[PDB]
DNA sequence: CCCCCCCCCCTTT
DNA sequence: TTAGGGGGGGGGA
DNA sequence: CCCCCCGGCCCCCCCGGC
DNA sequence: TTTCGGGGGGGCCGGGGGG
């Protein structure tokens, strides 16, 4: 079949800023800016699939109408963004003659900004600075951090918090409704709990799940969607005996294909954000997967070294 | 009525949840916040003493009118209290005074000469308002005017920075001394330049032909640069990030411009209105070692015919090393909260929201003296909230705290902290963070960590272990960190590893010896001894090349055996036969095909009680100029032939 | 007016 | 809880 | 026959975890 | 400081085209 169906993060991407879960408070602001115009330069930072470009770009939308294509200038790190695109191609469009309504201005999105070099962001500070009477900038990152310190002083900055489940719960709710997809409520609640917060996650999954089995339960949820192993990880260092996590080190994470570089860089991440543990056992713990991890990035990644990983960090923690 | 003194008085006295209390109760009171409360968090207390307008101090001084003593009180603290002899008191103590201090006022002179600030603060602010109304009301009248009998852009289409930026330089708000001292240094340019920039006057500003702006994001520092330039009649020829400035284009560009007349300065007709004030913004924004053009800039500054104003954001870093001792440097540091309370009262005013004067201060807080933030700041939140107070004043500053990478001083000085790794500090400040504040600058803080974990008095020492055991642990924690790193610069650039040399090198060890530094924080000294030991690397090299032909070793056996039988048959014929041994050492230099620089660094290697430098200064300097006139007059053999 | 308070900023390749 | 020391600037006996 | 535009090496400078 | 590899930005050099 040379025929593709749309994917339903596409088809029901929202179109206005109404239409966004989530941080209320800021799509409240984004929805007064627009009414009012007045955007100020800004910087959306937060977590990935959370609706920071789906916000900029609704923002953009009911902030211009008809004027959107003239007045808009976007690039992402799939486009060319140096210094020379910087000093030529945004100085133009940001001297551009364009007659507006008496509150709105051209805008500037610059998508996933977090990539940009320290050269195109040392450039863009004076061009932001002299021509704000007619341009307004709107960045989009994942770690505001990477943004030098010049241009978040000159912006505004929206940071975006984690989806909760109901919200999550209520998107996915829409869809089905407007898609009559037959579902149950421990699939739903399964998709919930392995979308993390992750919007766009969440409906690829249940489109997929729809695709490949029909009804939304939780057997076909989780055929679909396998368990996150950074749980297996975390129950696996969390045992009680030895022979229960070499178990489980066996038979959820081995066995399953899993390679022993991923196992030890997962349980890395698991100990250190270990709150339930003593952060002084927690350094051993860590002490001892970065031996392991440093054997097996020098070429023995065997299941013995995991498992004596495993024995060490028990008898640390007797 | 009541003075704040009686109700202390009735108050119980410290010897060595809360009720609402009536509005800035606490007026004209230095309360100042040590040890762990009860019920309220450091933060929490301060911000529950500053909703009733109380000063908030850091220290403990004579003015310190209260102390809020609780558990865990900082030994410096206690002893400071009972030199200066101040009262303290408890939980209970605050809230009997927060409740027990309604009239807000009537109390000694502390508290009306509060009050007459405030109201003063005040007056300014809506007289600022005044003339800001006036000069809207005369534009309008203008735009009527020239309507009546090309489209203006309306100030409410405008960024609140811009609407509100100064119009001269008394508008600048902080920085006084800085912008008087740019001012006098550009105005008196003129006389230098008739004394060739030779003498010096009372400022000592004379000497410099450019001038070198630097501070922190968001304080004025182009917006004093061009006040200043403007307000002197001067014609500005402005440069930043946005244009090319590489050398070539320097060279090309600007170069032509340091003794050249201004055409429009010529149409315009000051007397100074003829002459160019070439400012060079973001010079920090320019990247490249020699081609970047910071060196050329550097080189312009030591022969520009017109003033030259650079202005920066980071002056120590590597790449402002050309600009030492060349321009006059001026330093733009954080205003303070009150030197812009005024201008802070007067766009709330005039944008018709509401703001507390007493949480001003934390908004600052929150923006780190950055003045552009803070008003975007207000911006953002008034087009929603219309009232700012104690009400909503946390999440606003939580929201938009500035996230700036810390110092490897304030890294080190964090990091080894004891609080961060006691139970309750940790669940605050996690293992996650401590490995984000050594990401911050993952080059430099082990280094610092290794310099200055022998340094400190522990706070976290388990029972029966000593000062030692934990240092010798933090000691091969580090090592084992050492050996990480060297794995993670091999070839195969194991970089994936970072993480855990964040452990091992910093975090550990700081953990094991975590507590109060007992001194100050030292920078590391294994770059400058590094750079020292490939010096004397490189000499010993040279010199066990010029000898290969004679010697038969290596050049770490030349330094460990031949260099002190060499000592003693060059060095010591000249403090034994005086002037008479200059032949026998010439001869041994030329068996052995030895320079005089050869002789010089042998002499430097020697350690311990063989150091030479005081016995090779105490030779008569007689000797010395024989020795080298003897050298020079005749010919000596060479051992490597370069070609 | 010198002294003090209070804070900020430099140590740093 | 304030690492030590120097600079800036508002308040004042 | 000479000058100018514009593609391609050549070099040098800077991260490298989340 | 720095043991590969990638990315970016700037400088010449030279082929081709035009007058
Ligand atoms: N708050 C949301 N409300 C509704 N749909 C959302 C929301 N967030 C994400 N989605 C859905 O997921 C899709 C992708 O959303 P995005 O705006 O691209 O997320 P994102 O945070 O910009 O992703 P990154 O940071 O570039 S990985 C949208 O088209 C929506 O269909
Ligand atoms: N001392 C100040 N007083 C009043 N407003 C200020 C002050 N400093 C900054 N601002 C405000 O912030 C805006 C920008 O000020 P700038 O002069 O650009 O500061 P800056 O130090 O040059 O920032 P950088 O170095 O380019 S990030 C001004 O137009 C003012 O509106
Ligand atoms: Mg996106
Ligand atoms: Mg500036």
């Amino acid at each position: 079949t040379l025929s593709l169906q749309l994917p339903w993060v596409e088809k029901y991407r929202p179109q206005v800023l109404s239409d966004i879960v989530g941080n209320k408070e800021t799509i409240d602001r984004l929805q007064q800016i627009a009414k009012d115009g007045n955007m100020p330069h800004m910087i959306i930072s937060g977590m990935p699939g959370i609706g920071k470009t789906t916000s900029v770009h609704c923002l953009a939308h009911e902030l211009l109408g008809r004027s959107y294509a003239d007045g808009v200038l976007e690039l992402n790190a799939s486009d060319d963004r140096g210094i020379d695109v910087v000093r030529n191609q945004i100085k133009h469009f940001a001297q551009k003659k364009l007659h507006l309504p008496p509150g709105k201005h051209k805008i500037v999105i610059l998508d996933e900004a977090d990539s940009m070099t320290a050269g195109a962001q040392q450039a863009l500070r004076r061009t932001m600075e002299l021509y704000s009477n007619s341009t307004r900038f709107a960045f989009a990152c994942n770690q505001s951090n990477k943004i030098i310190e010049p241009l978040q002083s000159r912006c505004a900055i929206l940071r975006y918090s984690k989806l909760s489940d109901e919200d999550v719960l209520k998107r996915l709710l829409q869809i089905i409704k407007l898609e009559d997809v037959k579902y149950t409520n421990d699939g739903l609640e399964a998709i919930i709990f392995t979308a993390e917060g992750d919007m766009r996650q969440a409906i690829n999954n249940l489109q997929s799940t729809v695709a490949g089995h029909g009804l939304v339960n939780a057997d076909n949820v989780f055929k679909i969607v396998d368990s996150p192993h950074p749980l297996i990880v975390k129950k696996m260092l969390l045992a009680s005996n030895l022979e229960d996590s070499i178990q489980i080190l066996r038979t959820d994470l081995w066995k399953k294909g899993y390679s022993s570089i991923d196992i030890v860089t997962t349980s890395f991440r698991v100990t250190k954000n270990l709150a339930q543990v003593k952060e002084s056992v927690r350094l051993e713990m860590i002490k001892e997967i970065g031996l392991t991890h440093m054997r097996i990035l020098e070429g023995v990644g065997t299941y013995l070294q995991l498992a004596s990983m495993l024995a060490k960090i028990h008898k640390l923690n007797n | 009525n009541i003075t704040a003194q009686d109700v202390l008085d009735k108050i119980p006295s410290l010897d060595l949840s809360f009720p609402e209390g009536k509005p800035n109760c606490l007026l004209g009171l230095t309360i100042v916040f040590t040890g762990v409360l009860p019920t309220l968090e450091r933060g929490a207390s301060e911000a529950l003493a500053k909703r009733y307008g109380a000063r908030v101090t850091k220290s403990i001084s004579s003015k310190t009118s209260v102390v809020v003593l609780g558990d865990e009180a900082g030994p410096k603290k206690l002893e400071k209290i009972k030199q200066l002899k101040i009262k303290a008191i408890d939980e209970e103590g605050f809230k009997q005074l927060i409740a027990g201090m309604p009239a807000e006022g009537g109390d000694g002179e502390a508290a009306e000469k509060a009050r007459r600030k405030l109201e003063e603060q005040h007056n300014i602010a809506t007289k600022e308002a005044e003339l800001l109304v006036k000069k809207e009301e005369e534009r309008s009248k203008k735009l009527a005017a020239t309507r009546v009998s090309d489209n203006v852009v309306r100030e409410e289409d405008k960024l609140w920075t811009v609407k509100y930026a100064p119009t001269n330089l008394q508008q600048v708000c902080g920085n006084k001394g800085s912008v008087m001292k740019l001012k006098n240094w550009l105005a008196n340019w003129e006389n230098s330049k008739k004394n060739s920039f030779k003498h010096a006057g009372k400022d000592g500003s004379g000497v410099f032909r450019a001038a070198m702006l630097y501070g922190p994001p968001g304080i004025g520092k182009t917006t004093a640069a061009h006040l200043v330039a403007q307000e002197l009649g001067y014609d500005i020829l402005e440069q930043n990030a946005s244009d090319v400035r590489s050398k070539t284009l320097l060279n090309a560009g600007v170069k032509n411009a340091l003794d050249n007349m201004s055409v429009v300065g010529y149409f315009k007709h000051n007397l100074n209105g003829k002459h160019f004030v070439i400012i060079m913004d973001e010079v920090d924004g320019m990247s490249g070692g020699d081609r970047g053009g910071v060196g050329q800039l550097a080189q312009f500054c030591r022969k520009t015919s017109t003033p030259l104003i650079l202005i920066c954001n980071e002056r120590n870093l590597p790449k402002m090393r050309p600009f030492d001792r060349v321009c006059l440097d001026i330093q733009f540091r954080r205003p303070d909260a009150n030197s812009i309370k005024s201008r802070l009262m007067t766009i709330a005013i005039r944008e018709k929201f509401k703001l507390d004067p007493n949480v001003i201060d934390r908004l600052i807080q929150t923006t780190r003296g950055d003045i552009r933030q803070v008003i975007n700041l207000l911006s953002t939140i008034s087009t929603t909230t219309k009232t700012i107070n104690h009400e909503n004043i946390n999440e606003i500053s939580k929201a938009w705290e500035k996230n700036i990478a810390l110092k490897p001083f304030d890294i080190a000085h964090k990091m080894l902290d004891g609080q961060i790794y006691s139970d309750i500090g940790s669940r605050n400040f996690t293992l996650n963070d401590k490995i984000a504040l050594y990401f911050d600058d993952f080059d430099f803080t082990p280094l610092m960590i290794q310099e200055n974990y022998l340094s400190t008095r522990p706070s976290v020492l388990k029972p029966g272990q000593s000062h030692l055991e934990a240092v010798a642990e933090a000691a091969n924690c580090i090592s084992l960190g050492d050996i990480v790193e060297k794995k993670i610069r091999s070839s195969e650039q194991l970089w994936s590893l970072l993480p855990l040399h964040a452990v091992l090198s910093s975090v550990y060890p700081a953990s094991k010896v975590a507590g109060h530094m007992a001194g100050r924080i030292n920078f590391t000294a294994w770059l400058g001894q590094n750079s020292k030991s490939a010096k004397y690397y490189r000499l010993l090299q040279e010199i066990h090349y010029h000898t290969r032909l004679g010697t038969s070793t290596d050049k770490i056996g030349l330094r460990l055996d031949y260099l002190p039988t060499f000592r003693k048959r060059l060095l010591d014929p000249f403090l034994k036969q005086g002037a008479d041994a200059i032949s026998s050492v010439i001869e041994v230099m030329d068996d052995y095909y030895l320079t005089k620089e050869d002789w010089d660094s042998i002499m430097e290697f020697f350690v311990g009680p063989d150091v030479t430098t005081a016995i090779i200064k105490k030779i008569p300097a007689t000797v010395k100029s024989g020795f080298t006139r003897k050298y020079n007059s005749m010919t000596h053999p060479v051992a490597i032939y370069r070609t």
